[PDB]
């Protein structure tokens, strides 16, 4: 979904694959809803 | 078949363009075409029918050509043109009515109604004028095998399936969990229901999933996805699996959370959409996996706590719905829609001429049992009859 | 009218084909037709309007022919072409409005808007180029009377009617039985209700019949029939027949058993479908008869036995519903649809120019009161205004 | 763009018309056009791509002309013609897929995908054959600015908004008054709900108003306005504004009385409808004002009197609803529909080739956020990509 | 395909006839045909491979013809002939190995392996020498649609199905009545077992029936029918229906009385055989019905009366068997046998070059799951791969 809508560069793709906090937080500050939804779902799964 | 569409198109264009007062300068080409058609035809004797109440007809063409020296068209010309066109028109109508009823498992693409095989012979090939129509164009493409396409508005690809699935059930049917779905025409209305509002489930969350599998791939589908499924949102009395007993269903709608719709193809995933509602797209898909959840509200008022208690009675069953309609799409395979009449023409002809059931199509050509097994043989025969139905409809609507 | 269609078509094809750089070999014939149109028009003065806000515009045509020594085109030719075509375009738009805003019960097919009576003269007959479109084809067919037809997608053949019929009534409205129905546009939704849940009936079975009659015949109709109607499935407060008091309707949907859909024609049965759902067909029908049943469940759980008792309170009323949408169709007469704009353009013109109400159309052309009494005069006028409105739309959308 | 549409149209017409056995007298013009196109193209080298996962291709046109010597086309000629046409078709598909992806805030109308800038040159302007399609006609018109318009069936102009509004609220949520609405695509389903049933109100009447403000003006809209909104007619558990708590909603439908629909424009009123249902028309409107009421039935049966008492519990909340669906319409600007696959093609291409997000279109081209902010630059770019998508889809489906 | 068969046949006849010392009087026609082939081929360039582990080999043909100037062939001629024939043979083998692996649902009869789509052109049709073989003859017949036929020796038409049916069951499995059958390849072995020896049955007789419905119709079948089915004639431990427990089975064989074997066709009876065993015939049948009985011997000796008591233990269960093999047959469609290596060659090619599993053939082409659904698509693909396998076997076995 991300690569489709928010077309992604090679470095960003490699770092998302490696699960890099730098690019993760760059997206979270870019206000990417496709990622904010995933994070809110992680919250709703880490509630209890 | 190309010469049949040529006949139909040049006859329509004759009936339209050739009218008193017009100018020969604009219809000389069509007139040379009509006269070449007359020359190709004259001398050939055809037969038509011999199945069902289709009367057996015999055609013998001996006509005279049309003048070409005039400047403005007069009545003494148009009248002869019409006396000549009506014959070919009823001939083509009878041919299409004879060709829409015949079936075969081997080489359905091959023409039945052997008069049409004769027309498909090599001496009639000189009649082809323009293969402009969508159907005949895709037909020529499939002959010269290439990437095809039919564009559809609200296509009828889902057969009528109104059924449920229970993942926790008892003989008493007082604490159930599961999912209902009605898939019909171009719409799917699905609804996950739990009687206990996820009071015992982990994390106060209950999951629901619905995997629909289409019998043919689609492309560029414009889809409208909305929450709060309608026809699973009122009190109901629903039968059991084995049809023995009945149980009650008093639903109460909540909001879908963590909704995700995945458009897959051959089990691999193509497109996905998470918490996006309204107008979405699917570029290539053969399968639709919906996955949603039911989350007990942590905060609750007196009135709703009166409906979601912590004990077994549970006289209000929490539900979460999803409606999904396919407004438009494109498909390599021929289907039915809410725009085109070809299926209606075929079924009307069969009903009118009392055609017994064949080996391929089910009785009455019920789209449900005709799309529940969309074998390539059925696809070929259906494309054939739809093409000749389009052809007929171009002349006699 | 044929000449008007010819004008609109050659003007469209002029605005389209005559562009910068294109080749004269492609437009020589259209240019001959345009020059002939010019030759035939030049020397005539026309008047348009004089009813409502329409100004009384006088048109004079003094134009020069199109050169023919050129091989390709330049902007210095397209400019003159446009400065000449815009005038004919607005003249055609004004004539089309002047013909949309006039009516007649005597010879409604005959041309009103006397400028058009002039254009129908025998000197203008040299302008007919091609009568290709559906509306003009059917116009010329009906003139030369033949089996015509208009193809529609979701036509508005049902007037808005929301009503009920009670076969067992009481002043307290406590134990009722009957059927409610909403018939609107291209859909019907009909629901048979019983407050007693078929306890006192014979064999625990109650019957329900809905007989719909169409004010115009149809053919090759494609229909979608589904159970469990959606707008007769939730709590309701309905009014009495005499409209004094109100009563309450708490439904519970069950399945239609022994469902039977009979599409008839002057009482002659044509199509009959028994327990078939989804997509279906009707080759020819004027009347529909939907006959279904409410069968008490013999095997009932406690939760539902507590809702269908054997006593008078009856706080949950058994219901059985059917939706029936007509997706496509073919009709010998003209109607309205969800795809085309003829009715919209007509009503928009009339509302914009404040035309008084005539002896034929109702006030504001409310389609319900227009399709209720579909007199042949109204049919002729509606065909005429739809044809000229389609013509106008071919130039100004 | 005109030359792109001309390429696509003459390639379509070459794949259709040019078939073995046809008559050169019918395709001489198209053959001259094709040969002239080949001449104009011979000697140029084009480059295509360079963005996202689109490959970088180089095209070099050096073909041979098509013989004008024959009278009846044979297979040795058709085969060469198709070998020549498939290269052009691949080139046009690749150009369209290069052009649908790029954006610009400065002169979005001015072409991108610089091969297309090159094709916009003055040595290529000799290729234009005819511009008849709706999108290309409106393109040329809006360039030569005039009163244009696109026709739409069931247009998607409302962004998905499912929301409520409470004019009397409490923390317990036991006596509420307010209105709910779902505005999505072509439908608006609104429902005014009062828990007190207008007992403490003056004259036993409570009003509700809904104002919808479109971003682009429409015209000649055909609308279906029905009562008893469906998706606001079953039990619900809805969350507060601030999400703190939830509340129960058990609705009971009543008719809306003294209803009024005002279609406005720049605050001025244009159309007004009183107590009319079924099909209606709106000739021009930028704003819709629905106004309906809830009137307590003065007379009441025992059941409904015991369901609408004069005390605060109020376990059955009175509602009054209205569904409004735009079926057809006409608009000076370009939108999405349920008939055309242009938006679908564009979005599918972007999703396939992983196009980075640009300055104009929103990420992923989500129609909700694309119609909630329809600024002129977005409008122009959307028109451009829709037009080239229509072009690409006239050839490859 | 015809050109491929012609290639293979002339290369076979070249490797055979063209040898040192032979006489030009015998091979003049073959030399003319080979020279015509070399001429038709010289100038073409083919590519073969690219699926799985098949290498992508490009073939370029530029050879010199074979003189016709001598009487007796010398080694200097045969050497050149062989150095050309080995290349042509390897090329044809690679073409066949690329054609045996490509599948399609739509037009499986049409050449895949596009090098062969090229060979199927009209400049290559000059190669056809004689289509004599059974497979190619039936191919030409199915193209010129007519009544075909393939002769088979021991045709594998039955899928492996070992299964029983208990018309009287108990939880302990101590008094059973039923029938077991194994249907495999060309043979059926059926056995009707009763644990009570028909003691409680009327007239001391028990009936047993077995109906096999074939997936394809056979004709002129020769059959060997015998009693005392062997593989169900010794002790056994057989599982239950649901597979939970097991039960013992101690068969004691008797003879079938009132034996009746009916070869039916569409429910009608065609051949009937009563009390006959050994060689029989069946001229046409799609279904076989074997109906036998078990008759208690009235006059029993001590040793046997001590086995079939009048009480519940029943430690010896009476059985009656029937074997039926289909030795030879004729079928309008294609199957597999114990005589022809086409299927083996196909599956070996696929296993060797690691061909993935496609939409049509099951994984590994297991004949059980391939005959259990004999779709027309599967029939066409199977005939195509079998024909080209026969072709490749005519050169390399």
């Amino acid at each position: 979904n991300l690569n489709d809508n928010y077309g992604i560069s090679r470095q960003q793709a490699f770092n998302l694959l490696r699960s890099d906090p730098r690019v993760l937080r760059e997206f979270i500050n870019q206000d990417n809803p496709i990622i904010r939804n995933r994070i809110e779902q992680l919250i709703m799964q880490c509630r209890l | 078949m190309d010469v049949l569409y040529s006949l139909s198109k040049t006859l329509k264009d004759a009936r339209d363009k050739i009218v008193e007062g017009t100018l020969y300068s604009n219809v000389s080409d069509l007139i040379q075409q009509f006269n070449q058609m007359i020359i190709t035809m004259n001398g050939n004797e055809f037969q038509t029918g011999g199945i069902g109440n289709l009367p057996i007809r015999n055609w013998n063409f001996d006509f005279g050509l049309l003048g070409t020296t005039l400047l403005n068209l007069d009545a003494n010309y148009v009248e002869t043109a019409r006396n000549t066109i009506d014959y070919f028109v009823d001939f083509v109508d009878n041919v299409c009515m004879d060709e829409m009823v015949r079936e075969s498992q081997r080489n359905g693409i091959a023409p039945q109604s052997d008069s049409l095989r004769k027309l498909s012979g090599i001496k009639f090939k000189r009649i082809n004028f323009d293969n402009s129509s969508e159907y005949i164009e895709n037909w020529n493409l499939q002959n010269r095998r290439q990437r095809t396409g039919f564009t559809f508005h609200k296509p009828n690809i889902f057969p009528y399936s109104a059924s449920f699935t229970l993942n926790r059930s008892q003989p008493a049917h007082d604490n159930l969990m599961g999912t209902m779905w009605l898939n019909a025409g171009s719409e799917i209305q699905v609804a996950g229901f739990d009687y206990s509002c996820a009071i015992n489930a982990p994390a106060n969350i209950q999951q629901f999933e619905h995997i629909v599998q289409l019998r043919r791939v689609l492309t560029t589908a414009t889809i409208t996805l909305l929450p709060d499924a309608e026809r699973f949102s009122f009190p109901r009395v629903i039968n059991s699996a084995d049809g023995a007993t009945t149980w009650y269903f008093n639903p109460v709608i909540l909001r879908p959370n963590n909704v995700e719709v995945e458009f897959l193809l051959n089990g691999q995933i193509i497109n996905t959409y998470q918490a996006r509602f309204g107008t979405i797209i699917a570029r290539n898909f053969d399968t639709i996996r919906l996955s949603f959840q039911l989350m007990r509200p942590p905060n609750m008022t007196p009135a709703v706590a009166a409906l979601f208690p912590n004990a077994q009675p549970f006289e209000h069953h929490a539900t979460v719905g999803l409606t999904l309609r396919i407004e438009s799409a494109v498909c390599e395979s021929v289907l039915a829609d809410a725009s085109k009449t070809m299926l209606a023409n075929v079924t009307s002809v069969r009903q009118e001429y009392a055609i017994p059931v064949g080996p391929v199509f089910p009785p009455g050509m019920n789209w449900t049992d005709l799309i529940t097994n969309y074998s390539p043989s059925r696809e070929d025969n259906l494309q054939r009859v739809f093409t000749v139905a389009s052809i007929r409809s171009m002349l006699v609507k």
